[PDB]
């Protein structure tokens, strides 16, 4: 979030921070130096010699605290400063330097990608599983479900096959071979599997859809 | 970088490569795809040594954020940042952004030229 | 690229202290901590503004066209 | 772009007012007042204004999103007291104690030589 | 395969799978404009509804639960009890 | 769809039945019979021919007419051709199977070559995997090119019996292309039967022999009596697909149109025609062959183009191909490109950013992305004008929506639309609004590899980019703001939005199953402030608690009067955070020194919602285990929890803010002194180090006995060096005061570790790169900078400083050294773990818990008979004590004997109400001698399960909270005497029992099940109900008490595990997520380690036996030597200072002294003059307890008598063994000598290479019942012989464990297999600190353990591992995947998930696991 100047917490020097970081950002990345850093930083700011933060150099926090400490300020860093919105001193005392801040490439607005569509990002094999798990199952539907029509066919109870032949005016159904008339479901499935399984039937495959789970078993 | 945890000094290695700043100073010059110029390079207030024979002062990426780490709103949690809304209106990170874009004229066709018009 | 105008943190006019600056360092030979108490950035905020600027538009003013 | 225009948090756009009052249901004689366009200036304010009048239970204030302009008010005021007269009568003690302090200032700024 | 009324080893409780779909097809309809079986005391979103008319025990539905030899126990939406 | 009607049922494809179409059925469901090979223009009258696109089949022209099934194009599902083949001709994809087959059945009688009566093939006829038993017996048989007449029996070899009495030689037959070709022999080079005989098995020949196999024979191949005959894969017959298979492009009017099917078809047609005629006109035989293989060409490349080329010769000169296999390449690619997620619509992405006021489950979304994303709602009199209004706001302005799409389903696209602000909304149009505050949305961060990293929030629009996360919804998704995006999906559906909102929804999954704990905590700054907030030192002065106060929402406006009102009102820090908690909850937790007045503010104790005592941290706040979110979770519902974290966070966070809390650099400072401290610690080791090199140099170090002395020497300083940073590090964080911003976040338990302060502070310590100290690079040194052969800390690596004082170039670079080892190995961490989850999830994926508490795989097999063992689902069970398990028999007795009887352990007239009239009541104390006795079963039982003595175990219905309850909501006293009988209690508790119910089965099996699904939570439920306790501790009156069972029963019915729970893929995450944490004494452990046992691969890393010795010697240092001595392999070598061999002629005088005495010394109560004689080592020849004798006796009972053995007694100075032969004889010596150096075995088992004991503290009951630890000596071995050392004298054979669950298995048998495996994945698991819930690692080790066998996960099958041949469709080759499916009869069960979305349908998973239907019942 962007505050403006306002309600930043500032200084007892009515300087405010550009720039508001965590702390707890801190002890788990081990990273002293940006810490050293914002320390010298600090004292060059207020002494216009340029800090050498050189690896190597015999140049110490302890150093650099004695530099900041004789310009007055406490010399670890801290400031007491003054919480933005009410003018009330912060209870705690902050950390308070400049830093050298990068600004880095792959600006929000080149990201906000909403590929929404109506006539990363994705949805893959893992947000599947993720959706199984959930129990989700009508939502993985919607979601992976094609925008290939719900095709309707017709099937024989017996051989799972798309071989019956349907006079729908007539209420007629025959399926030749299985001698079937009664015994006839209607099944929606997109078009495209309705396709795939005559391409496997033209392919000498029969891929048989059944209506029951259990067998003849 | 001897006061950080070795793997973090990788990191950064990587991320300067992110920074913006004035890859050269006839870019106003150059037409090269993407582009990204700081309005207000600052050298860092804590230089390194190898950092003179690099030209960093010189063309510098980045600028000195008078940083607080503090506990504020609750909005600078898990790796957030609270800017200064002022900084920025002051200037404070702008960054130029020169996309270059290219095209050319007709490969080999039978007068199947292309015409910029 | 020039002077900031401001102080980005506080707004001091910074950006008319700059050809003043380069003299208080120049001309009269002072060193940058003291030239730029002179000029009036007393807060650090305000002295990182000159101090750390790099004024690459003498540089831009090379090039031809 | 999706930056809303910064005057926004200054000027009312449309059909919003500067305060709705809203009757807490929670207690009784407190009242919640939402300021639009508004933020701890006068939050906090107008709270610590309103906490000294002794007839005044309870007063606070929240903006319950730094994103957007206004804040929320809640003032229980005592039975008999109306909340909007411990409002108004908070205002007038905020207008007036600028009002010395305008003066004190002007006065003040006067006797300086420089 | 169908399993007789007594006889139904099946939770007396519904589950929150079957909430989950009843709600959703329930709702599907209330969107729909199909009829409400509730008095809507200011509720305009159907799942709300779907909810309102689960909790008094007053959706119309029955949920067929199948075990895996294929064999199903047949519960009305009124019978299960919703505790979840 | 297709608006018409068909009274034909409406159904779901339940079964797909895969097979192969006989040429009996190719006819029989065909309607035409295809001869003309061309279409139309019948003499020039348009239209259709009766050969080809007519004769029946599917209809052009927009007529309807099409076998009177009518209806046109778009409605009539096309009907299928048939085309009769001259000659059989091999199908395609089954050359491959028809060759393999050939190669399997004798080749004149149809008969398998391999029967019954030969042993390797019944194992082989046994396999039930049709694909993998065809494979065993197909490598059995293709050996065999005889079809034996008469076998070898199952007695005398002298005795033949018969079988197929047909005699003659099979051809060994190779494939070319289309054609297979057969070369027989009358055997390999005998007399009168050479040169084989090369004649081209014809497709004729292959379909007679394949019918003559018998429904017995080729059933135990793949193939199926029913739906897959051999003759089958060979075809006579050719089904022709219809015109939407294959379509014809007629543009307009008056121009051609026919698919490159069409004429591939045409092509074949014309093959088949003139090799008709060419038999009806009669011909020669290499022309009807000839004739023949153009049409078996035209057939093969008609399906698969990947043969002998490929024939592009339809309509045009230049020469493109379609085949049906090259169809799928765009049809098994096109819905494989489907099948993978690509067209990712009604989603978004951008940026998170945490945001510490929206509530939990909510997701801010930027306006811009709100006004992209539509939701489809049905226009509703409940809605009509919100809709209407949104219309007029239109595309553009907020709660506005992109189209109006009416009845018609017409698309009013209201951003270009000449009426965008004239719309009259009907009932029943779809507005598509922008997505508004509230609704439900599935907002998700991948890689999700966990159910709660995909779950549904509601939206919440808000002003700039980026989605915007509560804070605490943070971990489940393993988010961070420093660049991470996340996908938000927009629900579409009403039933899809009320199933994202009803399982996914974030409150939902607060207490996740992964580890039966909450899996969202309070965190980063609002647990920071809530610790400080919370100390006795924190008070708010009445100004603030107004505000923190207001902030809480959920207020109720009274302020509470405060805990100080004396010379200032002021409230606890406590009091306020006290108004986020609801009433009703109470929590009571003791840390080591809690009393209940905790002088430390220690522990936790909260009652009616007022955190009474203890400082609010991680352990309360966090996601903890029994902390206030499991609580109130529980206790007051999920939503009410949720609400709760927005409270807390709302009221710390508003308090942090004003308060302030930061770090710097002097909180990384230590004290002037503690650095002398800490720089003495390290120069303290540098000591240790310095000693332990001059010993070594010396040579006085004792290597450990198996590692070597450099091997012992680093392993001492590593530790040396440890220690050192570990007691420098642990002298800094005593010292940082309870002000140090750095210790504050560590106290709360927000990020930050002791190991951080430890290197920041005091020492960096140890790097380490192949868990060594820096290796030597360069040579003898590890910089150039030092000089060679420097081993101390300084130069192998010790990085004595800490981060804050800056590190040496050396350090700096051995840092890096160390740091570089991390990332790589993190990068190896990551691409393993990732693929190991993807493998994981494949393997458990269709595992579900069905409506009978079972749980099934895909096929139907019970993995789990109730599922993990209890039927409970894991986000039901708490970690609960086992009390009837703990402590002295004494103990027991005291807390659990009621005995009337006896005026000492009677219960206190006081505790009863009938306290008094109770004394000496016969009857009754036979009752509670029942419970009793019921209790001390219960007490051994378990001491039984937990050998351990292990008291805490997660167990559903938190049975302590219950009664902690009651004696809250009934206001108990703990003063006056209950109103509760005996009878109440005793009677009540095994009543209750009775009504614990995962299963309900009324048989007797089912409530034996039952019985034992419930034992352990009712001895808990006995222990805790126990009459004493219930009057003694619980104080329960009748009506708390009868409370307390109906909450028990209420509870433990909630806890029971829904039909429904993808408990397999639950399973597989459960492992896999907390994996994708594993970024880091001496096995293998983490990933490599699951890469290994995963892999059930054979040729493990570290394989160890850990073998306990015989109860009766344990201490025993002499018996667990003399143990490792008579295991561990020792051989000759071992034991062995040098050979030679000399020339010694005379076996009496000889030409070496030392030997002069030891053949005087063999005179007392052939040969070679070659001598090899042996100097053994006494160090390493007592070492092993050995003796000259011993290894003498054994080399002379390794080599017979071929050897002369001869050797120095035990007393003589040195060792000796003389050797002869008994001329080439110096090159058999120096073979000999191998042989003795290498392979005898002086003694021990087998690939036991080291062994080491070790002290083990082990948990063992003692007399007086309570546990005591028990040292033990357990040795440790490099190398396993689980069946040899098991045997060993002197082991406790019981306990002989190994890392090898492949040779437990091998020895223990299958369930001890399981148990070993169990305990594998869990030490994986537990290695990395991290918990699963018991369950999901069971449902893994059960699910690689149903078959007989140790079935390793990380895929063994290069199809399926359980997977459908329509589900996610592998390789770029679907159709072989399909063939085979033909060919095998692949039985497709459709509980995929992919199945039944090529199918159009939801899976039979969770919310599809059941089916809803429309009740006439309800009045
Ligand atoms: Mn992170
Ligand atoms: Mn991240
Ligand atoms: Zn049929
Ligand atoms: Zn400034
Ligand atoms: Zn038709
Ligand atoms: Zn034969």
């Amino acid at each position: 979030i962007t505050y403006r100047r306002e309600d930043m917490p500032f200084t007892a020097e009515g300087i405010v921070p550009d720039l508001i970081i965590n702390p707890h950002a801190i002890p788990s990345r081990m990273t002293v130096a940006h810490l050293i850093e914002c320390l010298l930083s600090k004292v060059a700011a207020l002494s216009g010699n340029e800090g050498d933060a050189s690896p190597f150099t015999d140049i110490t926090v302890e150093g650099i605290s004695k530099l900041l400490r004789e310009h007055g300020y406490q010399s670890r860093g801290f400031e007491v400063m003054y919480n933005g919105h009410t003018g009330k001193k912060l209870m705690a005392q902050i950390f308070f330097g400049p830093t050298y801040y990068q600004r880095l490439r792959h600006m929000v607005d080149d990201k906000i990608h909403a590929r929404a569509r109506g006539p990363g990002l994705r949805f893959g094999e893992m947000e599947r599983d993720c959706m199984i798990a959930h129990g989700a199952a009508s939502f993985l539907k919607e979601r992976l479900m094609e925008a290939s029509d719900a095709f309707r066919v017709h099937i024989c109870g017996i051989c799972g096959l798309m071989t019956v032949i349907a006079k729908l005016n007539h209420n007629q159904f025959e399926c030749k071979g299985c001698d079937n008339k009664i015994d006839i479901y209607q099944i929606h499935i997109p078009y495209a599997a309705k396709l795939l399984f005559q391409e496997l039937m033209a392919m000498n495959i029969t891929p048989r859809l059944y209506t029951d789970r259990s067998r003849d078993f | 970088p001897d006061h950080n945890q070795s793997p973090r000094n990788t990191y950064q290695s990587a991320m300067g490569k992110q920074a913006m700043g004035v890859f050269l100073t006839n870019y106003n010059v150059r037409m090269d795809t993407m582009a990204n110029i700081l309005y207000y390079p600052q050298k860092p207030l804590g230089t390194t040594r190898a950092m003179e024979y690099l030209k960093f002062r010189e063309l510098p990426a980045g600028q000195n954020a008078i940083v607080a780490i503090a506990c504020y709103s609750g909005y600078n949690q898990e790796d957030s940042m609270i800017m200064n809304q002022s900084s920025i209106d002051r200037g404070l990170f702008r960054s130029l952004f020169f996309r270059s874009y290219m095209d050319q004229e007709k490969k080999y066709g039978m007068s199947i030229t292309e015409t910029f018009e | 690229m020039i002077v900031p105008v401001r102080c980005f943190s506080c707004g001091k006019v910074v950006g008319d202290k700059w050809e003043s600056y380069l003299n208080l360092l120049q001309e009269d030979e002072l060193d940058e901590g003291t030239a730029l108490s002179r000029l009036g950035l007393k807060r650090y905020c305000c002295r990182r503004m000159i101090l750390t600027h790099v004024d690459l538009i003498e540089k831009f003013l090379r090039y031809n066209p | 772009m999706n930056a809303p225009d910064r005057f926004e948090l200054f000027l009312l756009g449309e059909g919003e007012s500067k305060l709705k009052i809203d009757p807490d249901t929670k207690a009784p004689n407190a009242v919640v007042i939402t300021f639009e366009k508004e933020d701890h200036t006068l939050g906090n304010l107008i709270r610590a204004e309103l906490l000294n009048d002794r007839k005044v239970l309870f007063a606070a204030y929240k903006v319950e999103h730094p994103f957007f302009a206004r804040f929320k008010l809640r003032i229980q005021t005592t039975e008999g007291y109306d909340p909007k007269d411990a409002l108004k009568n908070a205002c007038n003690s905020i207008i007036n104690k600028l009002g010395a302090l305008k003066t004190n200032f002007e006065t003040e700024w006067n006797l300086q030589t420089l | 395969k169908a399993i007789p009324k007594d006889q139904r080893a099946t939770t007396p409780y519904m589950t929150k799978y079957e909430r989950a779909r009843i709600l959703g097809t329930r709702a599907l309809q209330i969107s729909m404009n199909a009829p409400v079986f509730v008095d809507l005391e200011g509720e305009t979103d159907p799942l709300r509804i779907a909810m309102k008319e689960l909790a008094e025990k007053k959706i119309p539905l029955v949920i067929r639960r199948y075990l895996p030899d294929g064999s199903f126990e047949d519960w009305s939406v009124e019978e299960l009890i919703v505790d979840l | 769809v297709g608006q018409q009607y068909s009274s034909a049922p409406l159904r779901t494809v339940k079964e797909v039945q895969f097979g192969l179409f006989s040429p009996e059925e190719v006819r029989a469901i065909s309607v035409a019979k295809i001869r003309f090979p061309e279409t139309m223009d019948e003499t020039q009258t348009r239209a259709k021919i009766g050969g080809l696109n007519d004769p029946r089949l599917g209809s052009i022209d927009r007529n309807l007419k099409c076998q009177t099934c009518q209806e046109g194009m778009n409605e009539c599902p096309g009907h299928f051709g048939h085309i009769d083949l001259a000659k059989p001709v091999f199908h395609v994809g089954f050359i491959a199977k028809i060759k393999k087959v050939c190669e399997c059945v004798c080749m004149h009688c149809g008969k398998l070559l391999l029967d019954e009566h030969n042993e390797l093939m019944r194992q082989a006829l046994a396999i039930k995997d049709s694909k993998k038993r065809f494979a065993a017996i197909w490598t059995l048989c293709k050996t065999k090119m005889v079809c034996e007449t008469d076998v070898p029996s199952e007695d005398d070899p002298t005795q033949l019996v018969s079988r197929g009495g047909c005699g003659n030689t099979q051809p060994t037959i190779r494939k070319d292309g289309l054609k297979l070709v057969g070369s027989w022999k009358k055997d390999r080079a005998t007399g009168d039967a050479d040169e084989p005989e090369l004649r081209v098995l014809s497709t004729e020949e292959i379909l007679n022999i394949f019918k003559h196999i018998s429904v017995k024979d080729f059933t135990s191949l793949g193939f199926n009596e029913v739906f897959s005959r051999p003759e089958w894969m060979i075809l006579t017959c050719l089904p022709v697909p219809p015109p939407p298979v294959r379509p014809s492009i007629s543009f307009n009017e008056s121009q051609r149109g026919e698919d490159d099917l069409t004429f591939k078809l045409a092509d074949i047609l014309k093959a088949n025609i003139s090799l008709e005629t060419l038999e009806h006109n009669g011909a020669p035989h290499h022309a009807i062959e000839e004739a023949e293989s153009l049409l078996q060409f035209h057939v093969a490349t008609y399906m698969d183009n990947d043969i002998a080329g490929q024939p592009q010769a339809l309509q045009k000169s230049g020469r493109p191909v379609k085949s049906i296999r090259a169809r799928l390449k765009g049809k098994e690619g096109r819905i494989r490109g489907n099948l993978m997620g690509k067209r990712v619509d009604f989603s978004a992405r951008t940026v998170i950013s945490g945001d510490p006021n929206l509530e939990l489950d909510q997701v801010g979304v930027p306006k811009s992305i709100a006004k992209t994303l539509t939701y489809p709602e049905v226009v509703t009199p409940y809605n009509i004008d919100r809709l209407t209004q949104l219309v007029r706001n239109g595309p553009n302005e907020h709660p506005g929506a992109k189209y109006v799409i009416r009845d018609s389903g017409d698309r009013i696209d209201l951003r270009y639309s000449k009426r965008a602000g004239d719309i009259q909304l009907q009932y029943g149009w779809k507005v598509e609004r922008h997505i508004m505050d509230n609704d439900p949305v599935l907002f998700n961060r991948q890689p999700s590899l966990h159910k709660m990293s995909m779950m549904a929030h509601r939206v919440k629009v808000i002003p700039y980019s980026t989605f915007r996360l509560n804070l605490s919804v943070t971990s489940p998704y393993n988010a961070d703001f420093d660049g991470d995006e996340m996908n938000l999906h927009v629900p579409q559906s009403e039933e899809t939005r009320a199933e994202l909102s009803q399982l996914c929804a974030v409150p939902l999954q607060i207490v996740s199953p992964q580890s039966n704990k909450p899996c969202m905590g309070i965190v980063q700054d609002t647990l920071c402030g809530i610790r400080k907030l919370t100390l006795r030192d924190t008070f708010i002065e009445l100004d603030q608690v107004l505000n923190m106060l207001y902030w809480v929402p959920d207020w109720d406006g009274v302020i509470p009067t405060p805990a100080i009102i004396k010379p200032k009102p002021l409230w606890s820090g406590k009091q306020i955070l006290s108004v986020a908690i609801p009433n009703g909850i109470h929590l009571q937790r003791f840390d080591e020194g809690t009393t209940l007045l905790s002088p430390k503010d220690n522990g936790m104790l909260i009652i009616d919602g007022q955190i009474i005592f203890g400082v609010v941290e991680k352990k309360t706040v966090g996601s903890s285990n029994g902390g206030l979110i499991h609580v109130v979770t529980r206790e007051k519902g999920p939503q009410v929890c949720a609400k709760l974290f927005g409270n807390i966070q709302k009221v710390v966070n508003f308090w942090l803010l004003h308060n302030g809390f930061s770090t710097g650099i002097g909180d990384t400072i230590a004290d002037g002194p503690t650095m002398r401290e800490i720089t003495e610690t390290i120069a303290e080791a540098k000591k240790k180090v310095l000693d332990v090199t001059k010993e070594a140099q010396a040579n006085l170090l004792t290597a450990k006995h198996g590692m070597t002395l450099r091997e012992s020497f680093e392993d001492n300083v590593v530790r040396f060096l440890n220690e050192a940073r570990d007691k420098a590090g642990r002298l800094a964080e005593v010292n940082l005061k309870d002000l140090n911003n750095v210790k504050q976040m560590v106290m709360a338990g927000s990020k930050g570790s002791f190991i951080n302060i430890a290197q920041m502070s005091a020492c960096v310590g140890q790097q380490s790169v192949e868990g060594k100290r820096i290796a030597f690079g360069f040579v003898d040194r590890t910089l150039p900078h030092f000089s060679k052969d420097d081993y101390s800390p300084e130069s192998k690596g010790f990085v004595e400083n800490s981060y804050l004082r800056g590190l040496t170039p050396q350090e700096f670079f051995f840092h890096a050294m160390g740091g570089r080892e991390g990332l790589i190995d993190t990068a190896v961490k990551t691409a393993e773990t990732g693929y190991i989850q993807r493998r994981l999830v494949k393997a458990l994926e269709d595992i579900m818990v069905h409506y009978d508490n079972t749980t099934r795989n895909s096929l139907g097999n019970v993995i789990q008979f109730i599922y993990g063992e209890d039927g409970m689902d894991a986000a039901h069970i708490e970690k609960q004590s086992l009390d009837t398990i703990g402590g002295s028999d004494a103990a027991f007795e005291k807390r659990y004997r009621v005995d009337l009887l006896n005026t000492d352990h009677t219960l206190d007239p006081s505790l009863l109400e009938s306290g008094s009239e109770i004394l000496g009541d016969l009857k009754l104390q036979v009752l509670l001698d029942e419970e009793y006795k019921q209790l001390v079963k219960d007490r051994k039982f378990l001491r039984e399960v937990f050998v351990d003595g292990e008291a805490n175990w997660p167990l559903p219905v938190n049975i302590r909270r219950i009664i902690q309850n009651a004696q809250q909501t009934f206001h108990i006293d703990h003063t006056k005497p209950s109103d509760l009988t005996i009878k109440d209690i005793v009677l009540g508790v095994k009543d209750l029992q009775e009504n614990l119910l995962v299963l309900r089965g009324k048989n007797e099996i089912i409530q034996n099940a039952q019985r034992d699904a419930v034992t352990l939570f009712c001895c808990l439920l006995r222990s805790r109900l126990a009459t004493r306790r219930v009057l003694q501790e619980y104080r329960l009156t009748k009506q708390a008490f009868d409370w307390v069972l109906s909450n028990i029963e209420a509870q433990f019915l909630r806890s029971v595990v829904h039909p429904g729970e993808m408990v397999g893929v639950l399973a597989a995450q459960s492992i896999g997520e907390p994996a994708t944490q594993m970024t880091l004494k001496k096995v293998t452990s983490g990933v490599p380690r699951l890469k290994e046992i995963l892999n059930v691969a054979k040729n493990m890393k570290t394989p160890s036996l850990t073998v306990y010795l015989e109860p009766g010697h344990a201490a025993d240092q002499e018996q667990a030597k003399l143990i490792r001595s008579a295991i561990e392999h020792t051989t000759l070598k071992s034991v062995t200072i040098a050979s030679e061999i000399y020339y010694d002629p005379d076996p009496r005088s000889t030409v070496i002294p030392e030997d002069e005495e030891i053949i005087q010394l063999h005179f007392s109560l052939q040969q070679s003059p070659w001598l090899l004689r042996l100097e053994l080592d006494r160090a390493a020849m007592n070492d092993k307890d050995l003796t000259m004798g011993q290894v003498g006796e054994r080399i002379k009972q390794t080599f017979k008598n071929d050897l002369f053995v001869i050797w120095s007694e035990d007393n003589d100075e040195k060792l000796i063994i003389r050797c002869r032969v008994v001329a080439e004889e110096d090159h058999m010596l120096k073979k000999i000598e191998n042989t003795m150096l290498e392979n005898i075995t002086l003694r021990g088992v087998e690939n036991i290479e080291r062994v080491v004991m070790m002290k083990y503290d082990r948990k063992v009951p003692s007399p007086t019942g309570e546990y005591v630890k028990e040292p033990e000596w357990v040795l440790e071995t490099d190398g396993v012989n689980l069946s040899e050392v098991m045997t060993v004298p002197g082991i406790d054979p019981t306990r002989i464990y190994t890392n090898s669950f492949i040779d437990i298995m091998e020895v223990l048998g299958i369930e001890a297999g399981r148990a070993a495996l169990y305990k594998e994945v869990y030490n994986v698991i537990a290695s990395d600190g991290s918990y699963v819930n018991y369950r999901h690692m069971a449902l893994l080790v059960d699910v690689m353990t149903t078959q007989g066998g140790l079935t390793s996960v990380t895929r063994h099958g290069f199809n399926r591992s359980n997977t459908g041949a329509l589900m996610r469709c592998s390789f770029e080759e679907t159709v072989e995947i399909l063939f085979e499916a033909g060919a095998s009869a692949e039985l497709d069960d459709c509980r995929g998930v992919s199945e039944n979305v090529i199918l159009g349908q939801m899976a039979p998973i969770g919310t599809g696991a059941f089916d809803v239907m429309i009740d006439e019942e309800s009045l």
